[PDB]
Order: structure tokens, then C-alpha cells, then sequence
């Protein structure tokens, strides 16, 4: 199968900053890659699809970037409202494998 | 499938002697026979021949008197008879044969078989 | 286009579970492909498998011969079938969908809680 | 009585025999002389063997011409045994029995002749034993040979021909073989045959020799006579020599050889000792004597040939069982490759390949199909002028129970294993159409391998040239190459490709009803373009109809196909030089 | 002297040399017998020809055992001619001038004892001339057999063992050839050769008979006097009978053949004659007399084995240019369908069946690189045994200048028409990338068969298993089955697959930086899903890497099956049986 | 997103005919295809070529040789070029646009009718 | 290639009717077809794409409907702001090719 | 290759008489010569031996005074004396061969290989 890693399981930022997420895959998954967002009891709503484009109610902040195997994905001016669990999701192959967890935690 | 000759030694000249050239194997109806003569000293001359069809024929030198000719095919084999003097005296007298049909046999070639028999005369 | 969950919440170990989703806004034989998605206690997800608009079911090579994916089309459900339960598959079990022409899992729904315990 | 003559022979292809006479007497006649002589050429003259247009001679059987059936009332015994070695001696010579015979008389008398044929000739130990092919052994040379002897002795020939029945034989069961047919003749029978280098033991056998050199005869009369007519030549036969050859040696003119003999006198070689021979007294009495003077129905002769061509097909179980074992196991590896065949996105490239490979295996499989008319070339051609059958049930017969039982099973065994374990589409019409098209494609690779090598002499010329033709028959299949995308002066070829034919109406049948795109109804329509999501998308894109048509048309062609290839290779049989 | 000497005999392959004595003195000895007595296993014995294992005698060259060197001082002049047709007689003894004789002399004496050779041989008429070959005619077998003969005689043999020099001849040459031996003989010098079915012409030139039958010896001494033992032995010789085949009907046992004598006295066959001969007078007259008693460098014979291969290739050229030509109209043709290709949806399958041919093809097309050490077997055992040269440089003499030639050219040919023709990458490394991946598919394929076939003796075997194998390599390539769905027990069976790993370095050449859409930019991202509009697209699909190391890799593992395939040839050939 | 279209009006038999599109709100090499569509004197439609993003040009095979198409990236436009002009050809001429994905027609052009004339 | 044929070239219809306009092909096109709509002086605007759904800025009176190798086009209750000339054209193949015309009139 | 006998036609009875037992194209002296007797009217028996290493040896019955034995291989040939008047008179005298090395000639087998003379007794 196509494993999803994460490197950072836990980030330490403030409010106002650029978050960078990087993800990279096992394979090359070619710009199949989409951005979930999860808040601590609801359901994990999905911000972007293709790895570039950004889906609707959701603000111009999200930034998809990459290109073969590491996705990134980028938060301008950090707000309050924007903490959770983050995930990035391969469709490539059937087996379709999420990434780890990025959750977001103010000081 | 020789073909050997008999014949025999002679004290006093004048006699009457008959040789024989006898065939086995093979007939020799088939064939025309040739009496050759040659002596210790002297060349190959011939005597006459048999033809297979009509009867003999003579082309000799000097030897033309009481010399007669038979072919007996029961026997399969052909005479030479000799009654007259003869000064000529032991000679070897070989015979050949070969198979043709025309006539005239002084042109054949006579392809001769083996050794002779040998005459004594005093 | 909303989906919504029920089930049970206790079932004992070493036996069958059995969830059931239901679509409403949208017919489950038109379109989309509808999926499980399962979130262990704690911060992982597990993609258990899916069911197409004409009755293709597709499930992941980790539950070797234990999920089973039967859809009703006169309720408008799809109901999941999980068998030889054991304790550490604690998840909780939410009934997504999928666009097929984009890739992407666009709506959810609710998520029931599982426990499996003695 | 039954005494052959022939006077003035003269035979022309460069004129290969000259002036040649004879008579041959009921006994044992010879003929010698080196092998470009026209020791050979002239028992294939005696015997309606040639074609009459270069022979201008003239043979008389008891003081007459030969009548048209000749051929069929006289013996001819080839020279390589042409005896099938799958059945047994007592079915060998029953065939022939059941052929050559005429259908009033029962079985009964058929097989009570057949008993006298083995008894007489000393064939009763080896009698219901079967004679022995390459891979498995039978009866030995000897009495291989005395079966094909006794083949043509069914009908009681009056005479009988044999072409060097020595050859290919040891210095021990030549004699018995020889003494055989000596013992034969003892009761009277022309029995006329070539020699080659035979022995003092069995030379004064002989009634009858006839030497012959370059075309010209060099003697002709008792064989007993003939070695004192060459000493009388001037040619003496050294003792201990073979009186064979010593006029062997004559003939050739080694001047090592036998000696000259002496010469009582008061054309190179050849021309020489031929005119000898003409001025000689066997010559004028050979001269003057000289000058003194169907049957079974189509259909009796169509089941006999298809009976021995099954017996042959089972007599050897291994043509059949190799492909059939073959067969199973590759149907069996390809169900393992392409088990669980899905519908994704990489499910059209699994069914595009595995039903190309399956068709092109289908022709490739037809190659092997030229051993049916090219290693039973002599046996067909010998029995087609001795007056078994005609070309019609012999084709017939090599068809129904050789190719027709030997290419469906393949079909079938492939389709029976490789559907269910692939599933490809659940459908009780469909199993059958893919046989059938399987069938098909099958039977007509196998009918122009037929075409082709139908008359051909060996197998390594038809072979290549149809590897050569299947690969670009091949190229022109639908998978290799886009059949929309060839230029219009290019774009014909395609309709010469039976591979074409078959997987066009295999994927016709394969791709209906089929989507490749999870959660994707393009059957309604398709929102996105470039997406091949439904499998007539596919199947218009390849250039195939979606009409039930454009599947049936492809099984007419195949079938039209057919027909041509099998008239091609029965005319390519009709028109065969049977001599 | 060369007196030879053999004591005690006894051979054990079933014992089938019992005690066999004689002396071989110089001057024309030969053995005589049935074909399978121990007439062909003596004169093996005799030469050091057979494996030492078995042989329990006591052989001696003037009283002294054989040395070492034995093979390389006697020569033996096979049966069957290993003449290459190809060269010319001056030619061909030239080479093996070259190669048993020594370095240390210059040229010159090289070619004047050829001169020597050809002339008291008598070659001098066709000295220059061909020996022919099957498709193109030379010398007359009597001058080939001459020529034989001569290939041994150039290191001036002490003694000569022939093996059946008058098989396969005729009448007229056998005695030009035994007229030559004997006159070789003369000058004094040991020949011991073996004899079937001789003449009477022939028989009185021999000096010591030897008879065999089914291992047991029945005479020895004289020639001359054999008539006379078996006359006193109660068999009487009849008139205008060969003395050879009046010997074989003895040892055979023939009760139709000679007669008997009659006897004044006052175990069926075999053990009876052997017995009689134990006890005569020439059995003791013999044990009295019994009992009384490299050089060339590696590189000179490489070069002169790879100029010889050279030599053969050139001087018959029906198999190279038969290639080349049907690769010339394969390219142009291919060239002809896949004219301009088309980035747009039909471009992938056009670029992936054109890549997937090529590569098929040139795979395919080694198949027939099994008449490489097959055609040449008898003739390498010949030369290996004799002390021409060694299995290292042989086997890098035929790979120089046979194999690399004559497979790397089809591959220049087929790129550089079909690729401008086709217009697959328009740069300058990817034509060479094509190029370098043809000619290593081409020779990993070559390598493969000579590693299958390196000792057997026919091609029948070879082919078959090597296209079955050819058959589930192509199976395993990528096209016809999508090579990621694969069972993951049946998956690894891909790694031993030479046309998947052409194949994949084809395509990872050709599909990199191409778009397939038109009008649609999915370099950024794809808008669609199930969409392949990118070449990169299709390689991730088929489960190719997109690194350069996924492109070298290839060749890496295609020229290790190169080498792992040579070793494997060359000790195929190094163990073979040299027996 | 916007196209506008220019060139000569009236040309002389037997010669050349040169129009020029050019491209306002959206980049010729960013993501469509370019065409040329001309209708006749009447309610017919013909298309002539289109270009695409990357350069390849792909034409009507009943224009045998006659039709060459070429762009300009710096000043965003592209460039039709009709050789050998027979006066059957007096159309009036479009520069339409190739989206791809949906595979028609979205945005074209004002058009422009050229008279061939002695 | 596919050569694209309207048989109605020329229509004579009231206001508020259900207009038909039937067009057919030679190849199959699997629902690979457009609609155009020309106004007397203006350049065609595209009406439908995919012969199945329908473009912004237009009435729902619009439908176009038909499987394998002919298509229809439906206008309900017609009024007077639809005139002009309907082309149906093939995007399946490379060389494109346009219908006829059916130009709408009304009495 | 052949093996012939040479004698004589005795008159007065008492003489000495020799044969010769002469055979070409195979020497004699590998071989080992045999004697041996027959009447027309009597039965088969032999006269003696010779051995081809050592000297000779006799088993007759009632012949056992003056019959010596010498074997010449110079002119290849072995031969018979008598001189005794030997009753027994007229006899074929075949003459026949065989090769062995041990001792006791008796217990050989002798084949023979042509016809024989005749004498003659008064």
C-alpha cells in the first residue's frame, strides 16, 4: 500500500503565523492528495482537493503546494478558529491510507 | 564358367588326332569360336573360325587340306581334326570365341580365354 | 447529500456487528460511492471499504474475509457487517461519500461510538 | 502365362533412356546398373509409373497393349516402407483388402484371403502385432518389409514389381526376403525388380538380368550367361570376386578393376560395348521373338481413411495428449495471473490483453498443423496411383477425424477454465459465444496451414512463411496499433487478419455493459472528457461496431474464410504431380 | 618402428570387450566384424578415445606404454567429414597447420609442409577451391575424404587410425583411397582402421586382419591366410565369392550360406569359434611375441578460431543477409503503420504496442542462435580431443565474431528507420537510450540460448523449451497484464523476465514529459480524475519508477542475466562428455 | 477569457491570407487549445485547426497542406496563415476557444468576413 | 468521418409550443455532442454540452435529450426571444464537424 | 586356396610309393595334416597325424611298418611313404586339416577340404 507520514504529530505556534504541514508519501501519488480538517467532536470536514485547488466555505489562508512524493500545506495569519486535527488523504490506489495527525495547539 | 581345351601327343607324324575346345558354365551357341596357333619361336596366327548361324568358313595361309570343322552343342563344345602331314609340329593352339552375327569372321576380334593343350610330332 | 447513523453500542467480543447508515437528499444508486470510515480511540483513521452506485463493493486488504457491505435501496441504506469483533476494535464508524469525478470525500456524517466489552 | 515385352523404349524428360528391348518371362527378372542409369527409370516405364508424354516405346502384356487398369492389377512395392506403424499387420493388410477388393464378397472372404496372404508368406507369429513407429517398437525390418510386400499381394497380382527391395536391409534377411519371392515366383509370376549391389548369394536366383548404363542397355538375357558373355568380351573375373560386381566395374570403366584378357585378331566406353550387344546373337534372338508377336463407393473408401487416420491419431498418444496437457496447464497459469478480473481503471487493459493473448495463442497453435499433409506426401501419392480412393474422400477422411476432433478440444478446455476463475461476464450466452469465436479462430489458422503446406515435401519452408504471415496478421490485430489511426492506403491490410476477426467479436462480447469508474454514471452522460469510463466508450474508440452485427459479421468472415482455404487446399491437392 | 601393441583387453562400459590380444605392425591393419561387435569399440580403445575407466588392458607403443601426449602424435581421421565447406582445402589445413604445430617456426615452414601435404596427397587441382557446402557445391566427396585424411597428416602422425574411411563413399573412390593409404604405408607407417562390407578389390591390401564379433575375437594375424583358417575350420568358400562377406556369414551365422566341409575324425556359434582360435597356432605364436615385449598461447588460438568463425559466416552468406534483409522490411513496414504519432488519446496505446513489438521481436529473433554450438558439436569434440585448442578460447572465438556481430546490427538497423519514421522523442540521448536497450535485450536473449542449448545435439528439443519459456517472459511484460494487480505469490516471477525489463526502459524513455490531453494542462494538477492525460500518469499506473534509477536499473539487471547466462553456457560446454 | 479578431479584408486570388487573433484576460500557453473556425456565405460551419497550450497544432485533413498555425506568448495572440486562396473560400472567420475538460466551444470571437476578389 | 445532419432545416412554429429538432450522425458519439444557438448578426453561443446538461445564463425551457446516434432539442412553451439558426456539433474525433441549420421562425 | 594330393598308379605290389599332399595360398605350416583312408566298399578311416610343433605321431591299427611322415614347409607340402606290401590296396587317401597346439593328435577333428588320388595294386 501507499503509507502517509506525517512529521510533526504536535505543533507548538501562536496566533498570527505561517503554519507549514509537509506530508510525504511511499509511492508517487501525482497531485491525488486532499486536506482534511478535524475539530475536537465533530466529524473531519475536507478543506482541499488535488493538493492545490480549495474548496468553498472556507477562507483564501489555505495554501496547497508540492509536487511527487511531499505535500504541503500552508496557513497564513493563524487565527483562533483554526485549531484541530489535520490529515492528508491519498486516492491514488484502493487502499486508501490517511496520514497521521497535526493538532494545532496555541500558547 | 572355363573354358579349357584337350588335345593329345603324337609319335608318328602322318596320324589323324582331334582336339577339343569344351566350355562349362556358359553355351556356346551363342558364341562363334576361333582356333588360334602359336609356337615356341614363331608369331600368332589364326586358323578359321565357326559361325553361330550358317556354317564355317576358312581363311587360312597354307593349311588348307584335311582340316574339317564341328560344333556339338549336346556337347557344347567344338572339334579340330587334323589327318594331313602338317610339317607345322607342336604347337600350342589356343581358342578363342566372341559373339557376333554378321558374316565375314575374319573381322572379329576373338577375345581368348586361357592356356593350350600341346602336340608332339617326330 | 446527509447521512445519518444508528447501530448498537455494546457488542460482545468474539461476535457480529452489524451498522447501518442512511442517505437522505440523494439516491445511493444514482452517483456516488459510499464508504466506511473508521477512527480509532485516539487520532487515527482507517478507510474499511465501500459500495459503488450499481452494487461493486470494494474493502481494504487489512479486514482479510470480515467486512460485508449489503445496501437497501427501497430505505435508502447501507448497512455494514463486521464479523469476529474483537477488543481493540474500539472505533468510532462514520458513513461518508464519494464523488468519484473529484476524488475527494465530500459529506459525512455523525459517527457512533463502538464498544466491545465483556 | 503373364509374360511382359517391351520394344523400341525411348524416353524423354535430355532423352534418359535409349533404344532399349527386352522380354521378361514369368520368374525372377533384375535390373542393374549404376543409380544414374536407367535401372530405376525403367521400372517405373514396365509399370504405368511415368507420364506417357515422353514415352515412345511399346509394351505388350502377352502380345497386347496394357489395358487403362494396369495400375490396378499389378503390384509395386516402394522402395521406402510406407507401411503405417501405429496400426498392426492384420489391420495393414485388412485396410488394403477393404480398398483394393471389390464389395460384393463379404468379410468373411475378404479376411479368409487376408489369412492366406500371412500364412502363405510366413506371417503368422508377428500376425496382430503392431509394426512400430520411431518412439515405440514393434516387428523388425524383415518383416516390415514382407508386410508391405504382402500389402500388394491382396488381389493376386500377375505381376509384381519391386524397387530394390534389398536397400535399407542387412547381409541376413535380404537372402530370406529374396528367397522368398524366388519361392513365390516357383508357382509362375512375372515378378520384375531393381537391385542395388546384391551378392553372389543371391545372384544365381536370378532368371532374367538387364544392365543398364547412362540409358543404354549393355545385355539383356539369362543371368547365368551373362558373366562367360562379358569374359568373351575380353574382361576376366578375377576368383574370389563378385560377378555383381565385376560388371559393376565394366559399366562404371575402372582401369583398376578386372584385367584385360588376349587377343586372337586375324565410342570411348559407353558406346562401345552398347554396340557390341546390338551386333550380338542374344541381341537378334531377342528381336526375332520380339517380332513373333472405381470399384468402392465415396463414402466405403471415406470411412476406411478416416478410421485409419484415428486409429494413427490414438495408436501414438503423444501429438494429442502434449497439446492437451499443454492446453490445460496454460489455461490454468492464465487463470492464476488474471484471477479476480475488477472494474477500475486497470480492468479494460486486463480483458484488452487477456482476450488478445488468448486468440493469438489460438493461431499460433495452427502452425504445428502442417504435419497432416507433408508426412504422408509418398504414402498418399503411392495410394492414390495404386487405386485406393480418390482425392475427394482422402481429404475428406484426413479432415473429419484428424483436424476437426483435434482443434475444438483446445477451445473448450481453454474456455472451461480460464471463464469462471477470471469473470469475465456472468452470462449463459456469453460462455458459448466466446467458445464459438474461439472455435472459429482456431479452425480457420488451422485451414490455411492446410492451404499452404498442401503438397510440400518438407516442413521447414511452409512453417517459417506462416510464422512470417501470422505475425503480421498479428500486427493487425486491434491492440498493438490503433485500427483508426493506419492511412488509407494501409488501412485495407487489416481485412486479412483472422487474429482481427476473432478479438474484435471477443471484445464486442466482453466490453457491454461494462463501467471502469468507481462512483462515476457515465451511462447518462459524461462530465468529464478524456475519461473511457464505460465500456462502449472503449469499444467505439477502437474502431468496433456496437451493433449485434458488428459481432456477427466478424464470425461470416471467419467462416467465408474457411471455405476459401480448405477449396485452395483441396484444388492444391487435386493438381499434384502424382508421379 | 611405431610397433603397436595391445595385451589383455578387456573393456567394460556389460562387458563388451572380453580378452582381445594383437599386435598392429606397420602397414595396413584392419578390424572387421558385424556392426555391433567391438569393430568401431576397438579402435577407440586402440587411440586414447574412450574413458579410461573401463579399460583393463595393456597397450604399448614399441614396448613402452602410450605417453600423455598420445592423442596429440597419432592422428584419427573421423568417419563422418568435419571439413568446414566453407574455407578451402588449402584453407582448412592452414588452420590446423596453425594450431598443432608450434609457434617457434616461422610461417614459411608452415606453408611449405602444407605444400608437402597437398602434393604427395595429390591436392593440387582444387588446392585453392571450396569444399562446398549444402547450398553451394565444391570438391567430390572422394578429394573431401582426401582432405580429411590430410588434416591429420600435417604433424607427420606416426600412426593413423581411420574410422570406416569407404562409408558414405562409392565404388570408384574407395579403392583410389585405400590405393592411397596403402601407398602412404609403403614409405612405413602404422594404419589401423576399421572397415564395413569391403571388396575383394580392397581385401588383398590389407597385411593384418583382426575379426570381432559381439566382443569376442575370432582371428588375428595375416590377411592373406584368413581364407585358409576358416577353410581348415570346416567352411568351404565358394567360387566368385567375396572372402569379406564369406567371413560375415560365418560370424553371423547364416545356415543359408556357405556350406560345410567334410570331416575326418579319427557353445552354440560364438564361444565355439573363439574357442577353436584360443587353441591354434596363431594364438600362440602371438603371446609369444606379446609376452617377449599445451603448445599454442591463449591468444594465438583464439584468434585463429574467431577468423575461421569469421571465414564461415562470410563465405555463405544466406543466413546473415537473410536477417538483415527481413529486418530492413520490418523496420520500413513498421515505419509504415505507426507513421506520425499522435499526442492525443490514441497516442499512448500506439507508443505502448510499438515499444512492446520491438522489444517482443528482438527477443523472439534469438531463438535461432541455438545452431551455435549445436551444428558444430561432433567437429568441437573433434578438435578438443585431438589438442587444437582449449573450451575457454573456443568459446570466446565463437562468441567474437558469431554471436556480437550478428545481433547488435538488427538493433541499428530497426532504430534508425523506425524512429524518425515515427518520431518518438525528438533528442539526441533518446535515440541512443533505445539503441543501447535493443542491444542489450538482443544479446540477454542470445545469452539465455547458448545458456540452454551448449552440448545437446539437436535443435528439436532446444527450440520448443526455449519458446515456451520465450512465451511466459512476454506473458510477464506489462502490456498484456497490468503488473501491480498480480497475487503477491505470483508477483516475484516478473523479476525473471528479459522483455519486461526492454520494455520498462522503453517506456520510462518515451512517456516522460508528454502530454496526452489537448486542451487540457494537467502538468499543475488534473481537474478530472481517471483521466491518464500525463505520461508520467501512465508510467505510476503500470508501476514504474520515474527516477533515472528506475530506468537504469533495467540495464543493470539485463547485463547481470548476461553474465550469470554466459557462465552457465560456458560450463555446459566445460563438462561435457569429450567421450 | 476574452478574444478579438483582426486582419486584412479582401485578397487577391492565388496567394496567402494571414488573420490574428488575440487574447485578452487569460494566457495562451496556460491551460486551452486555440481555433479557427470559418462559416461560409450561408448557415454552414467549417473547422479549420486549433493550436494547443504546449504548441502542437492539429489541422482538418480537407485543408491538404494549405493551413499553417502559429502563436506569439510575449503579446499573447495567434496567427492563422491560408495559402494558395481559392474564391470559394470568402467565410467569415472565428478564433474560438478549447476548454478540454468539457471538451466544447465556451468563448469566441466577434469574427471578421474576408472577400477574395480579382 | 462523422458527418453530422439535421433533417428539419427550416421550421415554421407559433409562440408557447414544444419545438423539436432532431439531429442525427454517422459514427456513434456517445453523447459527445453540442448544441449552438446563432443569433441573425452574432457569433454562436454554446446552448449545451454533453447533449445532456445545460449552460449558465439560460432557461430551464432548454432540454436535450437522445442516446447512440440521434439527439433531439426540446424548448417548452417557445416565446419570442429564441429565434435564430441551431447547429449540432461532434466533439468526438480530432476533425470536428457542424450540422446544417434549423432556423426558427415564427407565423 | 585350395589343397590337392598328387600319387601314382602302382603295378607289381611291393614297391615304395610317395604322395604329396600339396596346398597353396595358405602356408602349412600353422596347420596341422591328417591322413586319412577310404575304399569303395569299406568305411572311413584314417592313417595318422603330424603335429605343427613337435615330430609325429601314429595311431593306426594294422599299418605299422613302413609308412614314414615328413612335412617340407620350404615347398609348402607334406607326404606320404610306402613301402610295405600293405594288402589293403587301392585307396582314395584323402588328406585332410586342423589347427591346434596341444598334444594327442586322436582327439582333433581334421575337416578335410578336396577329392583324392587313386593307386593301384596287382
Amino acid at each position: 500500500d501507499i503509507v502517509l507520514t506525517q512529521s510533526p504529530s504536535s505543533f507548538s505556534v501562536s496566533l498570527g503565523d505561517r503554519v507549514t504541514i509537509s506530508c510525504k508519501a511511499s509511492g508517487y501519488i501525482l497531485n491525488r492528495l486532499a486536506w482534511y480538517q478535524q475539530k475536537p467532536g465533530n466529524a473531519p470536514r475536507l478543506l482541499i482537493s488535488g493538493a492545490t485547488s480549495l474548496e468553498t466555505g472556507f477562507p483564501s489562508r489555505f495554501s496547497g503546494t508540492g509536487s511527487g512524493k511531499d505535500y504541503t500545506l500552508s496557513i497564513s495569519s493563524l487565527q483562533t478558529e483554526d485549531v484541530g486535527t489535520y490529515y492528508c488523504q491519498q486516492y491514488w490506489s484502493t487502499p486508501w491510507t490517511f496520514g497521521g495527525g497535526t493538532k494545532l495547539e496555541i500558547r | 564358367v572355363q573354358l579349357q581345351e584337350s588335345g593329345g601327343g603324337l609319335v608318328q607324324p602322318g596320324g589323324s588326332l582331334r582336339l577339343s575346345c569344351a566350355a562349362s558354365g556358359f553355351t556356346l551357341g551363342y558364341y562363334a569360336v576361333g582356333w588360334f596357333r602359336q609356337a615356341p619361336g614363331k608369331e600368332r596366327e589364326g586358323v578359321s573360325c565357326i559361325s553361330s548361324s550358317d556354317g564355317s568358313t576358312y581363311y587360312p595361309d597354307s593349311v588348307k587340306g584335311r582340316f574339317t570343322i564341328s560344333r556339338d552343342n549336346a556337347k557344347n563344345t567344338v572339334y579340330l581334326q587334323m589327318n594331313s602331314l602338317k610339317p607345322e609340329d607342336t604347337a600350342v593352339y589356343y581358342c578363342a570365341t566372341t559373339v557376333r552375327i554378321n558374316n565375314s569372321c575374319k573381322e572379329y576380334q576373338y577375345h581368348g580365354w586361357g592356356q593350350g593343350t600341346q602336340v608332339t610330332v617326330s | 447529500v446527509q447521512l445519518q447513523e444508528s447501530g448498537p453500542g455494546l457488542v460482545k467480543p468474539s461476535q457480529s456487528l452489524s451498522l447501518t447508515c442512511t442517505v437522505t437528499g440523494f439516491s445511493i444508486t444514482s452517483d456516488y460511492a459510499w464508504n466506511w470510515i473508521r477512527q480509532f480511540p485516539g487520532k487515527k483513521l482507517e478507510w474499511m471499504g465501500y459500495i459503488n452506485f450499481d452494487g461493486g463493493t470494494t474493502y481494504n486488504p487489512s479486514l482479510r474475509g470480515r467486512i460485508s457491505i449489503t445496501r437497501d435501496t427501497s430505505k435508502n441504506q447501507f448497512f455494514l457487517q463486521l464479523r469476529s469483533v474483537t477488543p481493540e476494535d474500539t472505533a468510532t464508524y462514520y458513513c461518508a461519500t464519494f464523488y468519484g469525478a473529484k476524488g475527494t470525500l465530500d459529506y459525512w456524517g455523525q459517527g457512533t461510538s463502538v464498544t466491545v466489552s465483556s | 502365362g503373364a509374360v511382359l515385352s517391351f520394344h523400341n523404349i525411348c524416353y524423354r524428360v535430355k532423352e534418359i533412356l535409349s533404344n532399349i528391348n527386352g522380354i521378361m518371362k514369368p520368374g525372377l527378372n533384375a535390373i542393374l546398373g549404376p543409380t544414374g542409369g536407367g535401372k530405376s527409370s525403367l521400372l517405373d516405364v514396365l509399370a504405368a509409373r511415368k507420364d506417357p508424354s515422353g514415352l515412345s516405346g511399346d509394351v505388350l502384356i502377352n502380345g497386347a497393349p496394357r489395358p487403362a487398369n494396369f495400375k490396378c492389377n499389378s503390384g509395386y512395392v516402394v522402395q521406402d516402407d510406407v507401411v503405417m506403424g501405429t496400426l498392426t499387420v492384420r489391420e495393414n493388410l485388412q485396410f488394403s483388402a477393404a480398398l483394393r477388393l471389390a464389395t460384393t464378397m463379404t468379410n468373411h472372404e475378404k479376411n479368409e484371403r487376408i489369412n492366406r496372404v500371412i500364412q502363405e508368406l510366413g506371417l503368422d507369429k508377428v500376425a496382430d502385432s503392431k509394426v512400430g513407429t520411431q518412439f515405440i517398437r514393434g516387428v523388425s525390418g524383415g518383416e516390415r518389409k514382407r508386410t508391405s510386400i504382402g500389402m500388394e499381394l491382396i488381389t493376386d497380382p500377375s505381376i509384381l514389381f519391386l524397387d530394390e527391395p534389398t536397400t535399407g536391409l542387412d547381409s541376413s534377411t535380404a537372402n530370406a526376403v529374396l528367397l522368398l519371392l524366388k519361392r513365390m515366383s516357383k508357382q509362375g509370376r512375372t515378378i520384375i525388380f531393381s537391385i542395388h549391389q546384391p551378392r553372389y548369394s543371391i545372384f544365381k536366383l536370378f532368371d532374367s538380368l538387364t544392365l543398364l548404363a547412362s540409358g543404354r542397355l549393355m545385355f539383356h538375357g539369362p543371368a547365368q550367361e551373362a558373366l562367360g558373355y562379358f569374359e568373351s568380351a575380353g574382361y576376366h573375373c578375377e576368383a574370389y570376386n563378385n560377378p555383381a560386381d565385376f560388371f559393376l566395374d565394366i559399366i562404371n570403366g575402372d582401369s583398376t578393376a578386372v584385367a584385360l584378357n588376349r587377343e586372337e585378331d586375324f565410342k570411348p566406353l559407353i558406346e562401345k560395348l552398347a554396340e557390341i550387344y546390338v551386333n550380338s546373337s542374344f541381341y537378334k534372338e531377342t528381336k526375332a521373338e520380339l517380332h513373333q508377336l472405381y470399384t468402392t463407393s465415396f463414402c466405403h473408401q471415406l470411412r476406411w481413411v478416416s478410421k485409419r487416420s484415428f486409429k494413427n491419431l490414438l495408436g501414438n498418444p503423444q501429438a494429442s495428449i502434449a497439446q492437451i496437457i499443454v492446453t490445460v496447464v496454460l489455461g490454468l497459469v492464465i487463470g492464476a495471473i488474471y484471477f479476480g478480473l475488477k472494474n477500475d481503471s486497470t480492468g479494460i487493459q486486463n480483458r484488452a490483453g487477456v482476450l488478445f493473448f488468448l486468440t493469438t495463442n489460438q493461431c499460433f497453435s495452427s502452425v504445428s498443423a502442417v504435419e497432416l499433409f507433408v508426412v504422408e506426401k509418398k504414402l498418399f501419392i503411392h495410394e492414390y496411383i495404386s487405386g485406393y480412393y480418390r482425392v475427394s474422400s482422402y481429404f475428406l477422411g484426413k479432415l473429419l477425424s484428424d483436424l476437426l476432433p483435434m482443434r475444438m478440444l483446445p477451445s473448450i478446455i481453454f474456455t472451461c477454465i480460464v471463464y469462471f476463475m477470471l469473470g469475465l461476464k456472468p452470462k449463459a450466452d456469453a460462455f458459448f459465444v466466446m467458445m464459438f469465436t474461439l472455435m472459429m479462430v482456431a479452425y480457420s489458422a488451422s485451414s490455411m496451414a492446410l492451404a499452404i503446406a498442401a503438397g510440400q515435401s518438407v516442413v521447414s519452408v511452409a512453417t517459417l512463411l506462416m510464422t512470417i504471415c501470422f505475425v503480421f496478421m498479428m500486427i493487425f490485430s486491434g491492440l498493438l496499433v490503433n485500427l483508426t489511426t493506419i492511412a488509407s492506403w494501409l488501412s485495407w491490410l487489416q481485412y486479412f487478419s483472422i487474429p482481427r476477426y476473432g478479438f474484435t467479436a471477443l471484445q464486442h462480447n466482453e466490453f457491454l455493459g461494462q463501467n471502469f469508474c468507481p462512483g462515476l454514471n457515465a451511462t447518462g452522460n459524461n462530465p468529464c472528457n478524456y475519461a473511457t469510463c464505460t465500456g462502449e466508450e472503449y469499444l467505439v474508440k477502437q474502431g468496433i461496431d456496437l451493433s449485434p452485427w458488428g459481432l456477427w459479421k466478424n464470425h461470416v468472415a471467419l467462416a467465408c474464410m474457411i471455405v476459401i482455404f480448405l477449396t485452395i487446399a483441396y484444388l492444391k491437392l487435386l493438381f499434384l504431380k502424382k508421379y
